[PDB]
RNA sequence: GGCCAGCAUCAGUUUUGGUGGCAGGAUAAAUCCAUAGGAAUGUAGCUUGCCUCGGUAAGUAUUAUAGCCUGUG
RNA sequence: AGAACUGGCGAUGCGGGAUGAACCGAACGUAGAGUUAAGGUGCCGGAAUACACGCUCAUCAGACACCACAAAAGGUGUUAGUUCAUCUAGACAGGAAUGAACUA
RNA sequence: UUUGCUCCACACAAUAUAGAUGGAUACGAAUAAGGCGUCCUUGUGGCGUCGCUGAACCAUAGCAGGCUAGCAACGGUGCACUUGGCGGAAAGGCCUUGGGUGCUUGCUGGCGAAUUGCAAUGUCAUUUUGCGUGGGGAUAAAUCAUUUGUAUACGACUUAGA
């Protein structure tokens, strides 16, 4: 018998935390936290996505589970080398969160003819799945 | 989008929910509110109890049956807040109020239907943690509502029936998901993935 | 000023097991078990090892931080309650009329009765809360001892016995008659 | 200005309105609280008022001046023939 | 198929108005799925028809139509302004209207 | 508004008796050049016997932040008028530029002391070069090594009136 | 040719988007690049004492197996 | 109650201040379109349950000029600030800060 | 009081719409925490996984949706019946057994459409009632007047009378 205490799994505001911008000119792009200014402001910089080094409000971004090692106050060139070494882009694209964003974009790009093909394929798949149930 | 929208009043601030519902009624949407006894009001219990006493002492001096009517039920308290946000003395206002139903608990006509929530009026999303709030069911009892225990007993019976339905539905969902899982990696499945579905 | 982070430490002895989930705290010890609901503080409990537990507040003000130390004290009292217990001792004080205190059983409710307080004909009855045991100590004149695992249960039960013997319509500086707590300590 | 002298109000405001009763048979609006650990029995009975008369009895009241002494009291007699059970009715609890 | 709809559902909210004065010549229309003035620019110039029923038949039908058009946007939440050949009756506040896809710029 | 920093150089009008009058400079935080020149004469009339009718503006130039992407700890000295009396204060602000620190200062003064723009004089804005020279505890707490903190109770924004699921505040 | 409408090409007034070429400032400031100096919320390395055979703890140490700051070009 | 200068009401509707002869905006033939003033945009009610940094929890909170009231004096409630002293040479309470006097 | 009253099916008229135009798609609780899957010693347990909105899921092709042929499955769904169980808070609904029958776009075919003339809701829903059909079901009361005084200004109330 050992003590049991449930643990929280919050995403921490820290240097090296990868964030996702949801508002502004850089919406939908990834950036890394470089330094914490105050409770609501941090300095971010994403070079790969073309996000300029800027001080941004924490209400403009969403923290992501990804994190990589990064010295405090690192410059744009240093961030780029660390970002590529950690392969942040590859790890992000492998998550279900990113795939859901990619699927949502694909849904809106469909044409009327392609939507007709989706219905035909869905009915064919439905016939097989319903048969397997019975 | 639904012809009838059923709102679960649990965990909703009364004033913010009332403003949302009043606008919906005037736009031509039918609304049904259930579990009105679980509504929340910002502020501690004593403050809201004091406020109702100020409401209780207002009445016509020469005839008490002419003055303001003080309804004690949780559903009618929410109705009072809602009627104040509608021009109820007009034909347009009367027609809007006929599109609304408020109940304590979940009556049989709606216990098998889908219930939604209003995020703008949710207490957990609006009030800062640590702020005091009052439950409408407890407030109504202290001012003369008689049917708190009856509703509580009926709600317990409904939850037992609802739990059995969910257990049966959950088992069926697991079987359906497995059928879809084993139907993947086929030619049809690959084509659907390329198109987003 | 919205302090970034504050922490407190809780020490767990060898024989005590603590289970905390969703601010529901349960402690198990040799003397028994205790439980407490803490869904009114908004704190975070974390476990370091089997011997240390930390409780923290993130971005809290002056009033919120003050309650963090209170939570530590409450859990500590639970832990020492189930490993050492609490013992409150009270003494009977009177000038002329002796005070007769006995244990009675009214419809299976385990009351404690007070007789002849300032020569009153009224019968004073105090309920005994669950988990509190009452014994009249020997080799000491006019002493009653209350013991239990919960400090709040023991302290409140002793407080009820003291409040029930208050003098009315008299100068209480002169009429120093009553039952007062004389020692607070541990069973062990 | 204030009334020159204070007197209690005439009448009781809790018996309003002073209107004719809806039916000649008055309604029983409350029944004794049920005790399920007892045999089934009625809680009320029906009868017809006949009149009043006078009785004499001893008084058993320690401490009273007229203790163990005869007193004269007025009584009312109600004619109560047995009633006939002709049906049952069931009620259910509702939020209304 | 089970559906044959070729229009977008809309609601008649009210007339153009200040706090105490209304203007029956302009009606405010809410379009489902539009919650931004930028989205509402797509529907500018589209024809609007209000369809209602009557007990008396005149030109071989018991159904009558009031025709209109979207003129401009209104506010920040996707509401648009519309004008009809005959002003919509005030009893239709909260009634459904049909926004067609013609004239088409696609 | 969004403040900008200017340098304003002014002089007294040249005269036959006294040619080449001395040049005076000061740094002004203002929304635009029109306000900046107005503020220049406002402070100059508190220090020298001169006014706009007897002076001339020589040059006004915008001053940009040398390192607009570096976090700095600024020490700010201010003088302001309350409802009864005048007081001097010292405050510390952590940001990436002087204009951003000054905008925060005006918001802070209005919020905590109800001081309007007309009642505030900025005596000096300087950057605290060294750590351990910070003397306000609400700034020192952000200078700790390997600072980390979560964001509990996340509240998401909904674009629809009705939701078909109970929201969660996990983060 | 009376009533009510649709489209196209124009004129007057106005509303809302996409996009191109130039000018100015510290001839934007930054980023980036080259070079010199410096420091700590001190990286590697090294010493020291407890340490469930590697993890901290504090001294040294200014780029090394991380980096950052300032000036100049 | 009685004077000075100017603008108003009376002789004047219209938008705003819930409501009001005088305040704010603006003065008026009959219509159409566009843009604004003062004032507003949770619902009544046309228009962001917009964005940003703080402050406040009241067992009689507060909420917008004219305007439909509140004072002296106080609070280890909470926030920021001024001056002085103690503290790395271990203070205060019984291992990092602490004490006192003041300001709003 | 000249074959009336009631229920069922459609036959035609009248009446009206606070406003159908693919589907109101059912756990509870917590939010400084949970959902789902999985394993065990079944717990305030271990492990994995999900969120960051319904932008979903289901449904969705055919004269507003016709007439026919074949293939592969023995599934999917509509209608009328039928077995059983459950639901009283306003239950008037939900689930299930069996066979009959129509459709099936899961796949492959063969004919039909025009002329509403370049758009005109281009009419496909459910509210109530009435008049004619035939297949069943059921054969009363109240009031005035008279009478009573437990009632009463008058009405009303309370009693009696084949
Ligand atoms: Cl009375
Ligand atoms: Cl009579
Ligand atoms: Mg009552
Ligand atoms: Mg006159
Ligand atoms: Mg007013
Ligand atoms: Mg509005």
């Amino acid at each position: 018998t050992d003590s049991i205490v449930k643990a929280s799994n919050w995403r921490l505001v820290e240097v090296g935390r990868v964030v996702l911008i949801k508002k502004g000119q850089s919406a939908g792009k990834l950036a890394a936290i470089v330094e914490i200014i105050d409770q609501k402001k941090v300095l971010i910089d994403g070079p790969k996505a073309g996000v300029p080094r800027q001080a941004i409000n924490l209400g403009q971004v969403v923290l992501t589970p990804l994190t990589f090692a990064l010295p405090r106050g690192a410059r744009t060139a240093t961030v780029s080398k660390k970002w590529a070494a950690a392969a942040v882009c590859e790890k992000w694209a492998a998550s279900s969160w990113a795939k859901k964003i990619a699927q949502r974009e694909r849904r809106a790009a469909l044409t009327d003819f392609e939507r007709f093909q989706v219905m035909v394929l869905r009915k064919q798949k439905r016939y097989t799945v319903k048969k397997a149930l019975a | 989008v639904e012809p009838v929208v059923v709102i679960d009043g649990k965990g909703h601030l009364v004033g913010r929910l009332a403003s949302v519902v009043a606008k919906q009624l005037l736009n031509g949407q039918k609304i049904v509110v259930v579990r009105a006894e679980e509504l929340n009001i910002s502020g501690e219990f004593f403050r809201n109890k004091l406020k109702y006493h100020d409401f209780l002492r207002k009445a016509t001096a020469f005839n008490k049956t002419r003055g303001p009517f003080h309804f004690r039920a949780p559903s009618r308290i929410f109705y009072k807040a809602l009627r104040g946000m509608v021009s109820h003395k007009t034909a347009r206002g009367k027609a809007a109020l006929e599109r609304l139903k408020v109940f304590e608990g979940i009556p049989p006509p709606y216990d098998k239907k889908k219930r939604v929530v209003v995020p703008q009026a949710l207490r957990v999303l609006r009030l800062k943690p640590g702020r005091k709030y009052t439950t409408l069911g407890k407030l109504s009892t202290s001012v003369g509502w008689k049917y708190e225990d009856v509703v509580a007993k009926l709600e317990a019976k409904r939850k037992v029936s609802s739990a059995e339905y969910y257990a049966k539905k959950r088992a069926f969902t697991k079987k359906v998901a497995s059928a879809n899982a084993t139907a993947a990696e086929s030619d049809v499945a690959k084509q659907l993935a390329a198109l987003g579905y | 000023m919205k302090y970034i982070q504050t922490e407190q430490q809780i020490e767990v002895p060898e024989g005590v097991t603590v289970s905390i989930k969703s601010r529901i705290v349960k402690v198990v010890g040799p003397r028994g078990t205790l439980t407490k609901n803490l869904k009114h503080i908004d704190v975070t409990f974390t476990k370091v090892n089997n011997q240390l537990i930390k409780v923290a507040v993130h971005n809290g003000g002056r009033k919120h931080v003050a309650a963090l130390r209170t939570v530590k004290s409450l859990v500590d009292n639970m832990i020492t309650g189930v490993t050492k217990g609490y013992k409150y001792k009270m003494r009977y004080v009177y000038a002329h009329f002796p005070i007769n205190v006995n244990i009675v059983e009214k419809d299976g409710a385990k009351f404690i009765e007070v007789r002849n307080f300032l020569g009153d004909k009224k019968i004073r009855n105090v309920p005994v809360r669950d988990g509190v045991t009452i014994e009249f100590s020997t080799n000491v004149k006019d002493e009653i001892v209350l013991s239990g695992n919960s400090v709040e249960d023991v302290s409140q039960n002793a407080a009820d016995l003291q409040q029930i013997c208050r003098v009315r319509n008299k100068d209480i500086r002169k009429f120093l008659d009553g039952i007062y707590v004389s020692h607070k300590g541990f069973i062990t | 200005s204030h009334r020159k002298y204070e007197a209690p109000r005439h009448g009781h405001l809790g018996f309003l309105p002073r209107k004719r009763a809806a039916s000649i048979r008055a309604r029983v609006k409350a029944f004794p609280k049920d005790d399920r650990s007892k045999p089934v029995a009625l809680t009320s009975f029906l009868g017809y008022k006949a009149g009043m008369t006078t009785i004499v009895r001893d008084l058993d009241r320690p401490g009273s001046k007229f203790h163990k002494r005869e007193v004269v009291e007025a009584v009312t007699v109600v004619d109560t023939p047995p009633v006939v059970v002709v049906g049952v009715v069931g009620y259910v609890e509702t939020p209304r | 198929a089970e559906s044959h709809r070729l229009y977008v559902k809309g609601k008649h909210l009210s007339y153009q108005r200040s706090k105490r004065v209304n203007n029956p010549n302009v009606s405010l229309i809410k379009i489902e799925g539009v919650a931004t003035p930028q989205d509402a620019q797509f529907y500018l110039g589209k024809r609007i028809a209000y369809v209602y029923r009557a007990s008396k038949e005149v030109r071989g039908s018991k159904i009558r139509v009031m025709w209109g058009k979207v003129t401009r946007t209104h506010g920040n939440s996707g509401v648009v302004r519309a004008t009809f050949r005959n002003n919509l009756p005030a009893k239709t506040f909260g009634a459904s209207v049909r926004i067609f896809l013609y004239p088409s710029n696609i | 508004a969004h403040f900008k920093e200017y340098q304003v150089i002014g002089r007294r009008l040249p005269t036959e008796s006294v040619p080449e009058p001395k040049l005076f400079r000061m740094r002004i935080f203002a929304s635009n050049e029109v306000i900046a020149k107005s503020r220049y004469w406002y402070f100059l009339q508190k220090l020298h016997k001169v006014k706009k009718a007897s002076g001339e503006i020589v040059s006004i130039n915008q001053i940009n932040e040398a390192h607009p992407t570096k976090v700095k700890n600024f020490g700010v000295w201010v003088r302001y008028d309350s409802r009864s009396g005048t007081h001097n204060m010292y405050k510390e602000i952590r940001d990436v530029s002087r204009v951003a620190a000054v905008e925060t200062l005006y918001q802070d003064m209005a919020a905590r002391h109800r001081a309007r723009f007309r009642s505030i004089h900025i005596l000096k804005v300087a950057e605290i070069e060294k750590t351990a020279d910070v003397k306000r505890q609400y700034v020192k707490q952000f200078l700790t090594k390997d600072l980390k903190f979560p964001l509990p109770h996340r509240v998401q924004k909904s674009t629809k009136t009705f939701s078909y699921k109970r929201p969660s505040t996990f983060y």
